[PDB]
């Protein structure tokens, strides 16, 4: 049979890689954890070390409180029964306050008060993690592309839970903390605004979710195809172009009529993924605030018969 | 009950002050937000009823 | 502010959808011109610049500093396939294949091509060699999988071509790169791991047949492989799927 | 009009059909045997969509739709104005996709690279063939396939989804959606991580894949590697499409009722079906 | 011991400053609780 | 019992105190939230009923 | 029977002490949650009935 | 209590000011948001009804 | 010898480990005795 | 032994101070529980 | 002598500038609360 | 408050000025949109009602 | 200190310009508020 | 036989201690079953 | 101060031209606002 380079047939293990200390505070960085043979069949086997500094403490402890607050509400909702908690785990939900309160913070802890407490913990945990994502790149002297790409996903996160509920004047517009609960919110959000399919930015946002899936299947298959020429090390292909980068480019040149470079394909990748949540934030922020029926708005804008 | 000053010979002062500062901030807001949630201690609503406001 | 339109039916949702078309057009211009930093300007079938260069202008040069005093790479810049391309065109007109003027695998054309890269080893962040034999790397062992050392190497013609002597490993990535295989001639050649199939009792190389291992390009140092040697070895072996499976 | 390094790669060979009959390049495109087939099928299907517009009486591209034959025709042929044109365009699209996948195989052989790309494209083709051919054939009529309109193929999705209630509750849908979200998240991380290494802070040396591992170990405590991330990106998308086609080949052929009611098998397990409290008890 | 390298002189000087702020923070909290209890007791 | 001092010779003091500090706070937050949920011990509501604040 | 100390020549004391502490606390909270769920042992709700606080 | 200046030999000034500046802005916005949310302290509404503007 | 202890080190360690174990069970017995008086389960 | 690097003399100093905080913590807990039981007993 | 490479006299000056800005920020805040409380008390 | 000039020996002028420009502009646009939403202070509507332009 | 590379005189030079713009920007803001409060007071 | 690095003496004393623990565990099991059978017999 | 390399003579020359354009653009804006205000004032 023919080797398709999808699983490593042979694993080689040596000293634990402790990383490089460009400007990293080496005190905060922990020690190397275990080695996973199962993960070694697909990628690296080494787990850790992890940098837990000042924004790591703030993010992990706030993220713990957000996670633990929702858990205790689920134990209360289960009547403190371990079996009932297991049974109805996907049905429990922590919900925002009723629309009668608007944006006011005077809602009882059982009627959207714990939601505000959990939401604050999530606000601190997510935003602190963006700062940690920024600062971890800075200590290694690397570009901030990870921080700014993450900021695109935070944009949709802030539109769903904070920005739009402020603009709509009530916390009841926000997303409940549950598994089946936030699926119902998604289904009902479309029905209230008249078939969200006809939102132009939801349509664009889907174009880049399919485009990301299309692009990573293309890029991942291209690299594994030219991995026989040392194509996986894309960083050294950028510095000194080799036969892997030339065959990868000439495949898509002969197929599509245009191609990319080894570095330029990762600009397509980052820009295709950030538009998924950048466009989604606008479409969500326009729903109800500017358009309260996307099928009727569509009818006036082509897109649908009169 | 006096040799607690040795704890700064074991624990990094920078990490301890940061964790303690994070803990108090999160704790203070949670208690303040609880008091707002309880209608009997919401000091904004209490004054509204007392002084005949909205 | 539902239904508020500045003119016609152009509301805040129309301003948003039309602003995105302009932003997307600017982004596609940027993303495409950032991908013209290699392989441009376009050439004719013989080497001269073509009369058509496309709608997109070339970008402005950027300098890449190299991480171990290896120089500054500026793209786009002067380019040349610094090697003797041994091909003769099959037609006077353009768009037709070029036939090799001899042995294609040795001459380095077609699917057996190689690029004249920097003739130095690839370095990790500590400045050492990224790839080195496992018996030289300290503490490296075969943690899982069939240890493919001492197994015979069978070619695409189902004839034995040698047996594995060592494994060349990528020190920072911690993955196997090449199999060093000793031939009946007593010499050693490198075979990329992606091109081998390690079975329970042998290593099968579907690319090359038995009487082609002696033609794999060799390495100037027993414990050090350079980018030029990697490209010749990888290009030669993978070029046998087309020129060496008759 | 060749790339500066393209002359040594244009060699004759690696053609499944022909060998010199259709072994040439028209501009940058490779015209194989299946390039001739792909162009004919791509061109015919487009002009049929243009022709179906004049039968529909519209020129707005967002209103043009080609509808499948009505449910009264079953699985046979149909008049051209009703749904016969859809069947020709579906055949033309099916021919163009398979020829495009087959044409990519000839390009892989001529460059001597692996066949990962054509294999991954066949997953898209199989998902498409599931929606227009395999699933309608099981259900019994061509009228269950989606129409060929920009905004009317969304109406097919919405109408089909709400036939089974909220489609979010399809268990294979949830798995597929998870793979799609993970694939886009990993694509943002992969592009950003490589770009940050190639484009460091300012006046700094280009970073190394040892900085790429270190960044993600500092961040999330693990790093899948440069080879691992590309295997993962390929497998996330193929998995996303596999469970996409899985969730629709079981909808209306095996499962017929609301997808919410499926999850009552867990909540009605004998050992906790009667414990009072919670949401369902 | 010897995890951070701070001497006894440094540890005593660090603890003395830190414990000074602890009573400054605890005194403000005690006054605040006493003030709120007069205004609106909870027991 | 008098030999319990050797636990530190096994466990890192830095790791034990972190694990214990997070443990106690989540244990204490859990217990308060259980009393808060139960109407018989919600001291915020018990005071409101006593002093007629609602 | 008076030879059980030899288990510590087999198992690392650090992994046992961590695993045991996780096990016992998880076991203890599980039993306390079983008693809270059963209304005949809910000591929070038992006390409410006894002193008629509701 | 007059030795708090020694905190600057522990924490980097470039990091404290950024941490402090972010915190003070978000605290000010958070309190201003609470006041606007409650109709009793929404000063834009208070003047609107005081001068009979709406 | 997997953990690298000596024979007397295991003797010393296990003596303390049992010392804590009987301390834990002594509280557990008192805890279980107190509950049985308050509300028996048998 | 000595996984953490603490000597026998250093471990005694650490444990002795650790118990001092433990007993201080529980004494507050005992007074707190005694105050609650007098206020609203649960048994 | 420190964790940040700052001499004691450098720390003495930096803290004096900081506390100057903190009294200024605090004094302006006290005026803001005093004006708001007289305008519309929250007690 | 005479030694504030030394803040520029800590923070890069380029980063401070850009950060303020984003902050000051976003703050002003936020307040202008907050006023434009409230019908009492919407200066475009006030002029229409005052001058009877509808 | 001195983490930016500016000398002492340069920080004096930069601050004097920054404060000039700050007072110029604030002076317009105060007149802008003064006009609006006269036209339509919010208190 | 090998396969682990144990010896005849090492396996015998390992079995002696292990099997003694097996009887100790079964000693509790018999007593517990006997008490349950007195309380609520299932036979 | 060499963040960009302007030699204090280009910056003076560059800033003179920028202010010349700045005043011209402000001059046209003032005329436009005076024209709109006389047309239909917004105050
Ligand atoms: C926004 C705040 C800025 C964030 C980014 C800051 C930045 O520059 O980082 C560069 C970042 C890292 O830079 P670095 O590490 O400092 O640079 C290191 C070296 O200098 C080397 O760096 P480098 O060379 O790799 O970086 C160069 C890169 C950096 O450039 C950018 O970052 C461009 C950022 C554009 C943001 C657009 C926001 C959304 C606008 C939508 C418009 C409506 C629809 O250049 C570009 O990416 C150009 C992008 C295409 C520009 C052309 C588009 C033209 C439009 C039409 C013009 C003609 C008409 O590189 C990136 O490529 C990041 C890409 C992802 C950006 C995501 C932005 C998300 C913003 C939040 C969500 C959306 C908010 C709400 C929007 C809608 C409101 C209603
Ligand atoms: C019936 C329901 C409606 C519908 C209602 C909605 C609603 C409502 C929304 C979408 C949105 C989207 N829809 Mg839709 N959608 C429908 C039909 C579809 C169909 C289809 C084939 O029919 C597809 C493919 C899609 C796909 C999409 C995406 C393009 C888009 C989601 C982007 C995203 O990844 O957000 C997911 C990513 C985020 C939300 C960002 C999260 C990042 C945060 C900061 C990270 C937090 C981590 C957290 C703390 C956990 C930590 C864990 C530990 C770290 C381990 N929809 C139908 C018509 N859809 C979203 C959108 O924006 O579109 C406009 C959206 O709000
Ligand atoms: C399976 C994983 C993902 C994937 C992978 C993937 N796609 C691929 C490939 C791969 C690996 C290619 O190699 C191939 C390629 O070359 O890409 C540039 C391709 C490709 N995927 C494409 C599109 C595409 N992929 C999609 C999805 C996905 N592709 C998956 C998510 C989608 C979605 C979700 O909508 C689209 C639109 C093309 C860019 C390209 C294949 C081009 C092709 O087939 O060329 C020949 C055919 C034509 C030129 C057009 C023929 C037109 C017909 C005759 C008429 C119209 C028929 C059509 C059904 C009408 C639709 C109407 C409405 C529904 C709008
Ligand atoms: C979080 C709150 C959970 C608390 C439950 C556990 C409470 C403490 C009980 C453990 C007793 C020792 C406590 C301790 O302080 O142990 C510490 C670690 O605790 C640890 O991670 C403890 C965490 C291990 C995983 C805990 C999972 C249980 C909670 C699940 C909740 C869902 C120190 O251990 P180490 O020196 O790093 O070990 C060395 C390694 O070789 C062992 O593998
Ligand atoms: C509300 C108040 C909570 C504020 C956080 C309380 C603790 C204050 C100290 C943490 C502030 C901090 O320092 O971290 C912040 C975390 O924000 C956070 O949790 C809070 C949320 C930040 C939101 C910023 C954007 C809002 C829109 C943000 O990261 P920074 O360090 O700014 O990144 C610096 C780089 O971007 C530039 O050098
Ligand atoms: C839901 O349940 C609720 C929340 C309602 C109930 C739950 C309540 C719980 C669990 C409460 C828990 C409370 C706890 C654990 C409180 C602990 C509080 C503590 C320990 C506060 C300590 C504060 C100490 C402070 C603020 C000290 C400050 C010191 C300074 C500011 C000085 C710093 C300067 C220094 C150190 C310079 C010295 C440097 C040198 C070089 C000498
Ligand atoms: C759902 O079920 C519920 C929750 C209702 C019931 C379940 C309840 C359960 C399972 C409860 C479990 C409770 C347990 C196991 C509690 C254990 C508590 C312990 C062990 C508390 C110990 C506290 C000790 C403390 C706080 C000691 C603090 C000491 C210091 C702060 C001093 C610092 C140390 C110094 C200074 C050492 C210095 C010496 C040197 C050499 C540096
Ligand atoms: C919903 O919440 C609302 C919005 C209602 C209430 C929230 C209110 C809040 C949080 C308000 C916060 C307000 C703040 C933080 C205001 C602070 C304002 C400040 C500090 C403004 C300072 C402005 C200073 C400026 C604009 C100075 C500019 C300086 C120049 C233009 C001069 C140019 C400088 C040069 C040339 C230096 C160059 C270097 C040399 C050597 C010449
Ligand atoms: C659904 O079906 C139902 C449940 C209704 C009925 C089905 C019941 C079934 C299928 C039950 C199956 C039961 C079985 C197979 C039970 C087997 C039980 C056994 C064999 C338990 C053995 C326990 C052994 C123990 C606890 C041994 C402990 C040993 C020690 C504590 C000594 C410690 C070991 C040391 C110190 C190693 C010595 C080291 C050196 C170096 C000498
Ligand atoms: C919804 O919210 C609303 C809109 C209602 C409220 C929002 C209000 C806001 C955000 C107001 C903000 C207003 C601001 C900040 C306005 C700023 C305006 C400025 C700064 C205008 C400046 C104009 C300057 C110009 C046009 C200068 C042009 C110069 C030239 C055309 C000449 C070019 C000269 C060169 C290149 C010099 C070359 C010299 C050498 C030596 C090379
Ligand atoms: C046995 O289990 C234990 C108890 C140990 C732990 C178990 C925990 C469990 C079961 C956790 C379950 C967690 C789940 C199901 C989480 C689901 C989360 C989901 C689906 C979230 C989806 C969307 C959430 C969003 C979009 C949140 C957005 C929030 C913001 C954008 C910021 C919110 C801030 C606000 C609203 C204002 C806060 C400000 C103040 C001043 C309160
Ligand atoms: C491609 C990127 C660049 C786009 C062009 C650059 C300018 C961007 C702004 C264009 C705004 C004008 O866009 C134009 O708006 C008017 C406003 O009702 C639309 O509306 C007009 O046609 C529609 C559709 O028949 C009618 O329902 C409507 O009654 C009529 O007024 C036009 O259909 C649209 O073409
Ligand atoms: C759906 C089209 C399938 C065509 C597959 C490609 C052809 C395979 C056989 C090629 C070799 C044939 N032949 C006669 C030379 O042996
Ligand atoms: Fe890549």
């Amino acid at each position: 049979a023919e080797y398709q380079n999808i699983f490593t047939q042979v694993q080689v293990r040596g000293p634990a890689d402790l990383g490089m200390t460009e400007d990293v505070n080496l005190a905060n960085r922990s020690g190397v954890g275990p080695f996973s043979t199962l993960l070694g069949w697909f990628g690296n086997a080494q787990l850790g070390p992890i940098y837990l500094g000042s924004l790591g403490v703030l993010s992990l402890f706030s993220g713990l409180m957000w996670f633990f607050t929702i858990g205790i509400w689920f134990w209360y909702q289960a009547g403190w029964n371990p079996a009932v908690f297991l049974r109805d785990l996907f049905f429990f939900s922590l919900e925002p306050p009723a629309p009668e309160y608007g944006l006011s913070f005077a809602a009882p802890l059982k009627e959207g008060g714990l939601w505000l407490i959990a939401s604050f913990f999530m606000f601190v945990a997510v935003w602190s993690w963006w700062g940690r994502t920024y600062l971890r790149a800075q200590a290694l002297g690397m570009g901030k592309h990870t921080a700014w790409a993450f900021l695109s996903a935070i944009w949709l996160w802030m539109v769903l839970g904070f920005i739009r509920p402020i603009l709509m004047g009530s916390w009841s517009e926000a997303v409940p903390y549950g598994i089946f609960s936030h699926l119902d919110w998604t289904n009902n959000f479309s029905l209230v605004h008249g078939n969200l399919f006809y939102n132009p930015f939801h349509g664009l946002s889907i174009a880049f979710l399919y485009g990301s899936a299309l692009l990573f299947a293309m890029h991942g298959a291209t690299i594994l195809a030219v991995s026989r020429f040392g194509g996986e090390r894309e960083l050294e292909q950028i510095a000194d172009r080799g036969t892997a980068a030339e065959r990868a480019a000439l495949f898509w040149r002969w197929t599509m009529g245009f191609n990319a470079t080894m570095e330029g394909i990762h600009r397509w990748a980052i820009w295709m993924a950030v538009l998924v949540t950048l466009t989604g934030g606008i479409g969500i922020l326009l729903s109800g605030t500017v358009v309260d029926n996307w099928y009727v708005w569509g009818q006036n804008h082509g897109m649908a018969p009169l | 009950m006096s040799k607690f000053y040795k704890i700064w010979m074991i624990f990094d002062p920078r990490r301890v002050f940061v964790a303690q500062g994070v803990f108090l901030f999160l704790l203070a807001v949670m208690i303040h937000l609880i008091l707002l949630s309880t209608p009997s201690y919401n000091w904004l609503e209490i004054s509204a009823a007392k002084y005949n406001r909205v | 502010m539902v239904g508020v339109t500045a003119f016609g039916n152009f509301d805040l949702a129309s301003l948003a959808i039309y602003s995105f078309w302009i932003f997307l057009a600017g982004l596609i211009y940027y993303l495409q011109t950032e991908n013209m930093r290699e392989g441009y300007p376009l050439e004719n079938e013989d080497g001269t610049p073509a009369a058509n260069q496309g709608p997109f202008p070339l970008p402005k040069p950027k300098t890449f500093i190299l991480p171990h005093g290896r120089g500054t790479l500026t793209v786009p810049g002067p380019e040349s396939e610094d090697r003797p391309i041994a091909l003769a065109r099959t037609a006077v007109s353009e768009g037709f294949p070029h036939a090799p003027t001899g042995d294609p695998m040795k001459d380095g054309v077609g699917p057996a091509s190689w690029v004249a890269r920097r003739d130095l080893p690839e370095l990790d962040g500590h400045g050492h060699n990224k790839i080195k034999p496992m018996k030289a790397a300290a503490g490296f062992y075969v943690s899982a999988g069939k240890n493919p050392i001492g197994l015979p190497v069978r070619g695409c013609d189902l004839e034995i071509a040698g047996k594995v002597v060592d494994i060349w490993v990528d020190i920072p990535e911690q993955m196997a790169r090449f199999l060093e295989v000793e031939l009946k001639d007593g010499s050693t050649r490198l075979l990329p791991m992606q091109m081998v199939k390690v079975q329970s009792n042998r290593v099968h190389v579907n690319a090359l047949s038995s009487d082609l291992f002696a033609g794999i390009p060799t390495i100037k140092s027993p414990t050090e492989v350079t980018l030029l040697e990697e490209d010749k070895i990888c290009g030669y072996v993978a070029g046998g799927l087309m020129y060496a499976a008759p | 009009a060749l790339l500066s390094f393209e002359r040594k790669y244009r060699v004759p060979g690696g053609t499944l059909v022909g060998g010199n009959l259709f072994d040439f390049w028209v501009g940058p495109f490779y015209v194989g045997f299946f390039g001739v087939a792909t162009f004919f099928f791509a061109a015919l299907g487009i002009i049929l969509i243009a022709w179906s517009a004049v039968l529909q009486g519209t020129w707005n591209p967002q209103l043009i739709s080609v509808y499948p034959p009505a449910l009264e025709y079953g699985l046979g042929g149909a008049p051209l104005a009703k749904g016969g044109l859809w069947q020709i365009i579906t055949i033309c699209a099916t021919g163009a996709f398979v020829s495009w996948a087959l044409r990519e195989v000839e390009i892989c052989r001529k460059l001597g690279i692996g066949y990962h790309i054509p294999f991954a494209f066949a997953f898209a083709i199989l998902a498409y063939l599931t929606l227009v051919l395999f699933r309608p054939v099981m259900m019994g009529a061509w009228g269950y396939a989606f129409p060929y309109g920009i905004w009317t193929h969304l109406d097919w999705v919405s109408n089909t989804g709400y036939t089974y209630g909220n489609f979010h509750y399809n268990p294979a849908h949830m798995i597929a959606i998870t793979f799609f979200f993970t694939n886009a998240l990993a694509l943002a991380l992969h592009g950003a991580l490589v770009l940050s290494a190639a484009n460091p802070e300012k006046g700094k040396e280009m970073r190394t894949p040892d900085h790429e591992d270190t960044f993600f170990r500092d961040l999330v405590g693990y790093s899948i590697g440069t080879l691992g991330i590309h295997r993962l990106g390929l497998l996330l998308s193929l998995s996303a499409v596999f469970f996409s086609a899985l969730c629709m080949i079981i909808t209306g052929t095996i499962w017929f009722d609301q997808w919410v009611d499926w999850w009552q098998w867990w909540v009605k397990l004998p050992w906790w079906a009667n414990i009072p409290g919670g949401i369902n008890g | 011991l010897g995890y951070t390298g701070l001497t006894d002189e440094q540890a005593q000087e660090l603890h003395s400053v830190y414990m000074s702020g602890l009573w400054l923070f605890s005194a403000v909290a005690i006054v605040a609780h006493l003030a709120v209890y007069i205004w609106r007791p909870w027991f």
